[PDB]
């Protein structure tokens, strides 16, 4: 299997194979479908919005909306301003959201779209419904990756809605940042657990994740609603978890409302969920109640009694950057040793951050890449072998090849069923962290030992 | 009516404009004209995608030994990364197979602002020198020609320094209306540039099956009856292919052609070119693959080839009648909806109907009138103004291979037995009376068919699959066939009779409602 | 691997081997940790004991305190009362439980030990402490299975502690049956979200799947505390979830306090757990939650979204029987097949039930068998194979000589790391049992498919 | 002092003869008398177990091609199923390993109240008729002399009808007062039943291991080194033995006891009845290793022997230095207790302390006078109430089979060189002073221990170490070794340090306090 892909490595400057990223919009359309009652638009040739729905659905199992502009060569002489405003006719009429978040693709971008004057012209054209809202960002995908559409989706989000009132909620907006609904799910239960109100958005808690009940619902339960991405203007601090995702549109929230914010960590594993509750605890002046604590001491209770399995383990990971700063932290606190790390995302942070873990705890000899590719990833493990693998569905590929333990994370993981209800971040989070690892760990131990080391207690 | 019922809700300019993707068919207008391949409405939640994934996506991609460089930002390749499922093995157990992988020149933004072809010409020689293709395709994206890159010149002066043929394909996301138009692009180079320019010797009953992509081992399943017979089978465009073997694609007595829509333009190319007959070749369902069978033994003329036929049919038949009962005794009675691409909508029809499953409703997302209607209506066809820029290939015999494969008295006297030669209907000209058909089938229009006719099972793809499914209603995916195959030939009809079967019986359908309720 | 098992079936009527099965005394054990500041105690010779504890604390890895009367050959003539009497003051004085719960050995059932006897002489003596109890059941291990010595400590407790003292609580009783630490949790959590007070016991929540805090507690924070296991004579009803473990407790606390009772399959599943809520609703006039019923739609969603690995799959299950009644009945839920069906421990009910749902399911040739072993199990298979094995720990070896995707269920489960925070009982347990079982069965298949047939998406 | 300490909570009673069973090693009595091998004061929560394990779990289980029948309840079959790790393959890759299996006669209330014997005869020949193992054991268990089984006569009556070898053992539970009493029972059937039967022919420098049970492997691989000198291993008792090897035990020239406790019968019958002398050995540490194989050398005394002896001492030592170097920077001044059951707190320690880490508190479960004083003191020990009933047999000379293998006056000469010929020492001996001996120790004691002196480390079994490690405290696992393996020999040194290191440098234990406290 990936059999061209050869051990002796030589200089890639131009060819990019098996990415670790994907572009901007996608990143869009997954924080627009964290809105309750929204649309998503794809401003661009009708080609991205197929695919950016088709990856979510292969994600979650579950439906995702989204409309297109759909241009043609047409829009390549006259621009895309006619087809953005047919489509919002045909929106409203047969769709009836309560809001469309517009985003961009490489093609209307190269040609210099101009959404806030299309946008001003339906506005006074009177094609947007007296009640319904309209709202953009701008997302080319020869910039970043998906993360950073959803970073730039979530400042269209704070451009148009947030509002400062003077009429104080009580609250702490949260932007979770490129997380499942399961994480989403599982920081919403930690605040409610700290009995401190808050706003999250997006959230795709309840739109990603949902229950089949014998009636579709093109617009589901959840998501955050308008009027409380309106309040986000009020709050009294936005917690900003990580900074790839989340500190764009937190940083342009204080500038356009005045809400000051504090950028955290993914909080995966243990130094970086602790980060997350003792925030909220200096916020608030509120106490880690008991429930919260008896989690974390049952996550070191395993962690202990599972090391054995766990220390000087060489790990390779790929993904996005800022679950995979939070991961490679981790696994550092495991007692487990991140030896191949790679995001496809560009970025100085990421190469900052990990080797700075890696110097505190003393380990040499790691590869860390930034704009690097599972090509990359699977010819150093060619040269040097790891014991176990941590990557989207991509990663199965080279967990073959190579005989490696394999645990997917992060996205899109596209051939198991059932991942987006189980939460990575929190206490909860890894403690199932710490079951898949040191599962993948003694399934290959006990498939591939000899009979007379076979054991029963492990 | 249902047509009225779906066009209540568009607002005047759009009702106007659909009415015409929205035929009913019946006893007294066995063919009506439906309007197809038009632009897709802005907002109308289409299924419909681009010409790159036409071109690269689903003609090229299957090529396995063949470099494809996806000349664009990295969305477009990475959406191409094994969602579509051709397989391919290493040709004689030792060739090369890139089905694993992903190239792209992942353009930025100084790509954007100054050019990409500098990076392009790098990642084609790095593509050469790293993995020594037999070709390397470069295919275009939505800013490929905005910037002002020219991927032909950049192609041509490659190919030259390396020593192997670069081919590249105007294929940006936005040219025609939708995954059609990549169709067309890639077959006009692979025409001009690839079939002919092979050595092989040509054997005994030779046949390549035409526009058919192994999907979950389609080809390989056809392949194992074929061969049983007695084929020769030459190249299958472009399943598990190699470019050597859609090279001497010309080495051919017959074309079997199994998507119309997608390899029509190098079926007539290559009988004008080279004088190599084609047949509609319908590989799916018991009815579609005897009858292809019976058709292709007509065509060669040969007593013992004719005989074998008739034998292989009888054995597969018998060892899958069982099943076929079965499917019968769990299915008959139930109605079903089908929404696909080009093709599959119709190639699947008479496999539901032998199990006693009424098919309602049949949409397309990108078909044409000629798919629809048939060949017949080309010269009628007004070419619009967003298709009129790909460009028409001219093909002329080669003097030095052409050849009168299939004389004309028999041809005429093959056309008289049935035996359509170089010609196709429809899938409305084989449908039964009150079949409704919509093109371009949107997500309002769907939920209409859902609401109103409460089908039993609605076929689709990934984006509809779970939409259907939140509604209580069974949707098996036509194109990826949830992750399962073949569903082509004999065995192909029991594993879709047995998932479908299976998705009817999950118990789970009848526990929706909890009991508190 | 197990080389020695054959094919060719012989009749065993005297030799087993390889047991689905053990001893009562541990089940008591259980239960009795599940009671706060509890001593078990092992009135019998040491080795019973330390087997006991071990087999606890390999299962859950935590610690499994219990005490002995350490019987030499002295008692064997004279029977062991100076030895329990000894004991209890050694008990009291070391380690200073609340409630010192006895439980016997097939030792001091077969001397025919008097119990009773004993513990009022030492009231009399004064070797029990004013405020301290000691309670006891008589566990003969050549009677039943470690389920029922979990049965007849749950006897034991109402025996002694369940008054009627006229003041209603207005509380359900819930004994839990013979299930983990996780799923009392998950229960608990379903009675709380229903808004209806209870009482569970016994309870080993934060007994057996406490924190590591960095100071040992003899006695952990959980268990159902004294007070409360007296106050179950004042309660409205008692659930009795699993025939088996529990029945004979609700039935005892319905003849000494009057307090009805209703038997209920343990809720794994969809039927099971549905049955269960509607008990609770039904009992209490209490609405069912949206939050419930969003868990139970996303199992339907998963169970369809899933649906084709599940299909007609041949399933081998051995277990304890309310656990595996229940499961048989999901299994049938998912559209698989349970097809060899076995538990060691004896009685008639399991075969009923095992048989009447396969009838009603249209299920011919089935295997079912009850005081069956694993050596059953194996030469069944090798004569017609499964797609599928669930059981305890020593499935393992059957799984990997036959090459058959193995999830672990029920007791013991001495090799995997934190199987004991997961629960296996309601919406969400099904939620986990539906992923852990398409995870092998996927694993399996990609694993083993040959390269061109090998798949991003499934 | 430490002493006081752990005996002010108990009760008079207790305290005043808990008291003996706790010393200190000092400069004025390095040997002090202690008292062990008493009952188990009841209720006090000791680690100990049964004579049942002692016998069928520990000495006779690992015999490999023996089905072992237990006669009792479920529970005793069941708690000896894989719990304890001893190794086992098939004799030259081919032979019987029951290894996988337990076996029981699932004794129920019918079989208490009218006794067991008919199922017992049944079990037997079922397991005869589906195994033909080389022989077949039976256990007695806590009810079975009670409800007046004969096992003897039921074992003798099979034995004769089916044609191999039954032996019956009484290691009912509550015999003797831990797990000592089963190594008694065991050794006295294994001496005159199986022992010595065997016609084997003997081979040169031919030496057995008593009392080793190849514990995660802990017997191959001191049989790699022994078999890399030029030894024969021509038994090891029991660990991977097949029954044959039992039966020709008695072909050796040199008997090595690791376990003295669990062996020492047998090492003495043998010594009396065939002539073959024993010494001490010790696989456990660099230090004990290589004066085991230094002694070893010096009986055999072979010029070629004696060369190859260092040879191999030098490579083995020189392939693992840097490792162990590693472990001493990586651990010294560090303080560990040992408890373990009657053998491995001695003989790790020589190991803990190349490692830089002092010892302060050690115990055994169930061990005797003899193992902690030396064998010197066995003339002043009277056994017991609870242990006297355990059968002591007497041999005699074999006149067939009697040999003397090392002459009178070389023994002399042996002993004043420092080889431990048919003696023994005691664990005091080379612990050193000031250093805490706790025989019986149970959880208040071990809880005194930790609170008092905070060691690094305590090293026990599997109902102590999450007990020790909730207190924050790593408690490596010395009878299971935590399922890793080999501990004993040059290659077990380096896992052990591996594993230590691992665990004490495990982050996880300085994230104990959340930081909000
Ligand atoms: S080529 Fe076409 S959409 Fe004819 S673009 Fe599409 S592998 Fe469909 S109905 Mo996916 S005209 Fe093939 C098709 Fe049919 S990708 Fe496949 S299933 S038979
Ligand atoms: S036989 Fe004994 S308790 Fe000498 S009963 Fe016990 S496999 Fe221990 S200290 Mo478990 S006298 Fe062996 C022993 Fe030592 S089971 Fe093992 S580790 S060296
Ligand atoms: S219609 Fe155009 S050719 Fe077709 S698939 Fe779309 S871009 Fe590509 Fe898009 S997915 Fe992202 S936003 Fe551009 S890089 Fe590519
Ligand atoms: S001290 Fe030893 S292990 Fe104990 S019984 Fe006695 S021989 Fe056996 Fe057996 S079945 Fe269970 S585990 Fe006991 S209560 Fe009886
Ligand atoms: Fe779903
Ligand atoms: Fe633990």
């Amino acid at each position: 299997m990936l059999d061209a892909t050869p051990k002796e490595i030589v200089e890639r400057k131009a060819l990019r194979i098996n990415p670790a990223k994907t572009c901007q919009p996608v990143g869009a359309m997954y924080a627009a479908l964290g809105i309750h009652n929204c649309l998503p638009h794809s401003h661009g040739s009708q080609g991205c919005c197929s695919y950016h729905r088709t990856v979510l659905s292969r994600h979650f199992k579950e439906p995702a909306m989204a409309s297109t502009s759909s241009f043609t060569e047409g829009a390549s002489v006259f621009g895309g301003g006619s087809n953005i405003k047919t489509a919002v006719k045909n929106i409203f009429s047969l769709y009836n959201p309560d809001i469309i978040a517009v985003h961009t693709t490489c093609l209307s971008e190269t040609l210099g779209d101009d959404l806030p004057t299309y946008i001003s012209q339906m506005e006074d054209a009177g094609s947007i419904p007296e009640g319904k809202l309209v709202i953009h960002t701008n997302t080319p995908s020869y910039v970043g990756s998906h993360v950073t559409g959803f970073a730039n989706m979530v400042q269209g989000i704070v451009n148009y809605l947030s509002e400062n009132t003077g009429a104080k909620n009580g609250k702490i907006n949260v932007i979770p940042g490129f997380v499942g609904p399961a994480d989403m799910r599982e920081i919403k239960r930690l605040f409610e657990a700290m009995d401190i109100p808050y706003i999250m958005f997006p959230d795709t808690s309840g739109v990603l994740d949902g229950p089949t009940t014998g009636e579709y619902k093109m617009y589901p339960e959840g998501g955050t609603k308008i009027e409380d991405l309106k309040d986000t203007g009020n709050s009294d601090l936005t917690l900003s978890l990580g900074s790839y995702a989340s500190d764009l549109g937190a940083k342009t929230l204080e500038k356009k409302c005045k809400v000051p914010f504090k950028t955290l960590r993914t909080p995966i594993g243990v130094s970086a969920t602790d980060e997350f509750i003792m925030a909220l605890s200096e916020a608030t002046g509120k106490e880690v109640p008991a429930s919260i604590e008896e989690e974390r001491g049952q996550l070191i209770d395993l962690m202990i009694d599972a090391q054995q399995y766990l220390q000087g383990k060489k790990v390779a990971l790929l993904g996005d950057p800022d679950e995979i700063i939070a991961l490679s932290k981790f696994i550092i606190e495991l007692g487990a040793i991140p030896k191949y790390v790679v995001t496809g995302t560009p970025g100085m942070k990421f190469q900052k951050e990990i080797d700075a873990m890696l110097a505190e705890a003393g380990i040499e000899g790691s590869k860390v890449k930034v704009e690097g590719d599972f090509f990359d990833v699977h010819q150093w493990i060619k040269n040097e072998g790891v014991d176990l693998l941590i990557s989207n569905t991509y990663g199965k590929f080279i967990a073959r090849e190579e005989n490696i333990p394999f645990v997917r994370f992060g996205f899109p993981i596209m051939d198991r069923y059932g991942h987006y209800y189980n939460p990575k971040v929190g206490y909860k989070g890894a403690i199932r962290l710490v079951e898949e690892i040191t599962n993948v760990i003694l399934d290959k131990i006990e498939r591939e030992c000899t009979e007379e080391d076979f054991e029963v207690v492990r | 009516n249902l047509k009225d019922e779906i066009l209540e809700k568009y607002i005047p300019k759009t009702k106007k404009t659909r009415s015409g993707h929205i035929v009913i068919k019946t006893e007294e207008t066995p063919n009506p004209e439906i309007v197809a391949n038009t632009r897709t409405v802005p907002g109308i939640i289409t299924a419909r995608g681009c010409a790159y994934a036409g071109c690269k996506g689903v003609v090229m991609g299957p090529i396995k030994d063949m470099v494809h460089i996806t000349h664009g930002p990295i969305g477009c390749s990475f959406y191409t990364w094994g969602g579509r499922r051709f397989k391919s093995k290493p040709e004689n157990g030792t060739g090369l197979n890139f089905n694993e992988y992903v190239f792209s020149t992942d353009m930025q933004e100084s790509d954007i602002v100054f050019g990409g072809v500098n990076k392009l010409k790098d990642a084609i020689h790095e593509a050469y020198e790293m993995f020594h293709p037999a070709a390397i395709g470069v295919y275009a994206t939505c800013p490929v020609g905005l910037i002002g890159d020219d991927i032909l010149a950049v192609a041509a002066t490659a190919s030259k320094e390396i020593g192997i043929p670069v081919h590249a394909f105007s294929c940006e996301g936005y040219k025609g209306v939708s995954q059609s138009a990549g169709h067309h692009i890639a077959n006009n180079t692979v025409m001009t540039d690839i079939i002919g320019k092979g050595n092989k010797e040509q054997k005994k009953y030779s046949i390549n099956v035409l526009g058919e992509y192994n999907i979950g081992g389609d080809a390989w399943e056809m392949d194992r009856v074929l061969e049983k017979i007695g084929y020769h089978v030459n190249a299958t465009l472009t399943g598990d292919a190699t470019y050597e073997k859609v090279q001497n694609a010309d080495k051919a007595d017959l074309n079997l052609v199994q998507c119309h829509r997608s390899i029509n333009y190098i079926a007539e190319m290559m009988e004008t070119k080279y004088g190599i007959p084609w047949i509609k070749c319908n590989f799916i369902g018991v009815d579609g693959i005897v009858e292809t069978l019976r058709d292709m033994a007509k065509c060669f003329d040969d007593p013992e080839l004719t005989k074998r036929t008739e034998e292989v049919i009888a054995e597969e038949i018998a060892a899958i009648q069982d099943d076929l009962d079965y499917f019968k005794e769990k299915l008959q009675g139930k109605t079903a909806c089908l929404y696909v691409g080009g093709s599959r909508s119709h190639t699947y029809m008479n496999m539901l109907k032998s199990f006693g499953v009424d098919s309602l409703v049949a949409g397309f997302e990108f078909a044409h009138r000629d798919d629809y209607e048939g060949r017949e209506v080309i010269p009628t066809i007004k070419i619009d103004a967003d298709s009129k820029n790909i460009p028409e290939i001219t093909v002329t015999p080669d003097e030095q291979k052409y050849r009168v494969v299939i004389p004309e008295d028999k041809v005429e006297e093959l056309k008289k037995a049935g035996v359509p030669l170089s010609s196709y209907g429809g899938m409305m000209k084989e449908m039964h009376d009150g079949t409704i058909l919509i093109d371009d089938m949107n997500h309002h229009d769907m939920e209409v068919v859902l609401e109103k006719l409460k089908p039993d099972m609605f076929f689709a793809g990934i984006k509809e699959k779970f939409v259907i499914q939140k509604g209580g209603v069974l949707s098996k995916q036509l194109h990826s066939y949830d992750y399962n195959g073949p569903y082509a030939g004999f065995r192909g009809v029991v594993n879709f009779g047995h998932e479908l079967v299976n998705g009817i019986y999950t118990p789970a359908w009848k526990m929706i409602t909890p009991p508190w309720k």
